[PDB]
């Protein structure tokens, strides 16, 4: 009971569990509405670079207007794909 | 994307006062437009506060209420007017549009009942096709020489706004039966209510529906069949706030059936029961779809302001609206018979009576085509 | 002197596109670029 | 380095002395010149205190004032009286500068509107023949007056190394949130400005230390050297930033910006300022010039503590070609109304020049 307690009060596990469903299963609106809406915009060699990928999330996260706290830090934005070239498939991922 | 509002008229500037209190009262905005100490995305309507507000006699009075911090009787005349102000007025539009970041609609408040501003709607819906092609445009008119000054703003309307009627009429009998009034800013009471709960999922982020295009999208089928009505039950279970939404006593109108529902939900209540509540509706079949497509309700969640009870709102796109039309149009051939050119009248009458058609034709099984 | 101004150009102007190159492939060091452009030049 | 000021005509004078009043008190020195006992740097303006100004009827009304321990209408009579007295102020001038430990600058307060239009143009061409080293900013203001007012427009186009301020938006902005229906009303206006103006040359800050890092950032060549003022405050700093891109606010009655230069005279938080920078990129709430590489700067600074969050933009847009082609063509209009008259035309002709100059400078190829 002191164990688990010490979660809570202290370390905010309640907070993290409803904050990674803000970004990571897109509840918070305004987000995916403007990180989506950014890398849609382009479409090979560019928009695979860590200059744009890496960096069109911290221009998301401003436009987010719920965040910037420690907890909306560690959002590394990487990839696990190299595309070569209509589909419905982008492979990218999205890890705290 | 920021959203900016117009206000025309004696209506429009009473209704949309109102409904900058209860907007400004759900956040804790004091009256004097600062923020007091006691989440909520206040950057769509408020600009540091200061509210986009356009207004254009009674003025003097809503400077002199506690709010003065927060900023003839034809059809041509009205129209008259708007052309000798055409550019005087039109610079606090452009100064206001590109001085906002992303313009995405503008909300129109006015009335169609004969007044200066009914015109002066007519005139501004022409010149927001012309300037802004890509900014949508939304408008919260309200029904009551009358015939007259009605069905020609019909005109523009049914080719100009991409989008809630409100008639006077059927707001009345909620006066008199549940508030039992026997004034006009006694039934603006409820009006402003309609239009805050109207934008909940615009206030306050969501994962579905969080921009204008995201609401409209969805119920307007055709660029014609473009008009809407509104419900608000609250006056507790889901089962109980959908039930209460589908009756005629409560909707703000005056074969047939829907083409698409939203229910916004803004209480805390359980969401593991909002599936029932659906199977419910359908297996009792106390609502008619069309026949030719899927047509479904949907249903989206929000949260009410903290600082301010299980509410709802219901908007709806029903064929039903066409016998309204009809009441006006049928006035004017007997006031065509009773009484420089008289022929913009003529094409008036004659466009309205193709929506009237188009909306007949959308209730039988073979629509298409 | 008028045919040594336009050579300090192709020399200073190559070793900008050099810097605004390396200052983009990071993981601030990342708003440096929005610093240096604004108007959307040296999108080459 | 210091900056010696110049007040021509009744304009200056008034200006100036309400320049002086704002600035003495925002410093511990009393009205009679002594320092009240109650780190900003006063040697710049201050000489050990006495202010190194050089005033140019209405003297009379400073000699009676508390302050007294501080120290016709055609343009050719003004040019032709400051041409008699040449070697008289010019000796007043001489030791001014002498004495000065190094001198910086020749910053004038005057109104294009009688005499200091012409005695006014009459100076600017005397001092950079006499010293070509020596910045001159002027801080004119814009209202047989169509003639003056583009006359020394003539000599402000090579002469000036550097604010226009009219009192059209001046009357505007009085009309409009200070309720005024008055020259003693407007005047606490500007002077907010000219004081907040050099608010980065009597404080130690990390860079523009110099009169000549203020000027050489707005101005990216000698010809577009006119420059415009904003301010909000009559809180974040993206809320000041905003509202200083509003026009309600821009003092002056396709176009874009050449730089702008933002001053935040508050205790605003130091790391946040790149976020608003970033949110500005984004929403697109301004528009640059399309050749050059043009940049936004802001800068911080501290109040005096013996004298809240403020702030002011500096900028060079290229609307200000829209205020010359009112003077322009209101002289047309007199020209064909009513020794020799050709020192009209000639102005009338640099004049042009400059219009053009500015039209060319918005578009992709402003080079040749």
């Amino acid at each position: 009971k002191a164990a688990v307690d010490y979660f809570f009060v202290e370390l905010h596990l309640e907070a993290h569990y409803e904050a990674l469903r803000h970004f990571l299963l897109m509840e918070d609106g305004e987000f995916a509405q403007s990180l989506s809406d950014l890398l849609f915009e382009k479409l090979p060699g560019e928009l695979l670079n860590p200059l744009v990928l890496n960096s069109v999330l911290s221009k998301a996260l401003q436009c987010s207007l719920h965040g910037d706290t420690p907890h909306a830090s560690n959002l590394s934005l990487a990839l696990k794909y190299l595309p070569e070239v209509p589909d419905v498939l982008s492979c990218l991922e999205l890890r705290y | 994307r920021e959203i900016i509002t117009l206000q025309l008229g004696q209506c429009g500037n009473q209704i949309g006062f109102e409904f900058w209190k209860q907007l400004c009262a759900e956040h804790g905005i004091s009256p004097e437009g600062i923020v007091e100490e006691f989440t909520d995305r206040k950057d769509v309507f408020f600009y540091q506060y200061i509210p986009r507000a356009v207004l254009l006699r009674v003025i003097h009075s809503i400077l002199n209420s506690p709010y003065a911090k927060l900023y003839g009787n034809n059809w041509a005349s009205g129209f008259s007017q708007g052309e000798k102000i055409h550019e005087d007025i039109f610079d606090i539009i452009d100064r206001e549009a590109d001085g906002s970041d992303s313009l995405e609609g503008f909300v129109l408040c006015h009335s169609i009942a004969g007044g200066t501003g009914s015109g002066l709607g007519s005139y501004l819906l022409e010149r927001l096709n012309d300037r802004y092609p890509k900014k949508l445009v939304q408008t919260y008119s309200v029904f009551p020489v009358q015939p007259y000054n009605s069905l020609l703003t019909l005109k523009r309307l049914t080719q100009n706004a991409d989008c809630v009627v409100l008639d006077n009429t059927a707001l009345n009998r909620i006066a008199t039966d549940r508030l039992h009034i026997q004034s006009f800013s006694q039934i603006n009471q409820l009006v402003s209510t309609i239009m805050s709960a109207s934008t909940t999922t615009l206030r306050y982020p969501g994962y579905m529906n969080n921009d204008l295009i995201g609401l409209i999208a969805s119920l307007i089928p055709t660029p014609r069949l473009h008009f809407l009505m509104t419900g608000y039950t609250p006056l507790t279970t889901v089962l109980d706030v959908m039930r209460r939404l589908l009756q005629p006593k409560n909707v703000m109108v005056s074969n047939h059936c829907y083409i698409a529902i939203l229910n916004i939900i803004q209480g805390e209540v359980d969401p593991t029961q909002v599936h029932k509540s659906l199977q419910r509706i359908r297996e009792r079949k106390l609502a008619n779809f069309i026949p030719w497509g899927p047509a479904s309700i949907q249903v989206a969640l929000s949260r009410k302001s903290p600082y301010l009870r299980v509410s709802g709102l219901m908007m709806a796109n029903h064929t039903s609206i066409s016998s309204l039309f009809e009441r006006t149009c049928r006035q004017y051939d007997k006031l065509r018979k009773r009484e420089d050119n008289f022929d913009e009248m003529d094409t008036s009458r004659e466009i309205v009576q193709q929506l009237i058609d188009e909306y007949h034709a959308a209730t039988r099984p073979d629509y298409i085509s | 002197f008028e045919a040594t101004i336009n050579k300090f150009d192709k020399n200073f102007s190559a070793h900008l596109l050099d810097l605004l190159a390396r200052l983009s492939i990071y993981s601030g060091m990342a708003s440096v670029i929005s610093r240096l452009d604004f108007n959307g030049f040296y999108t080459e």
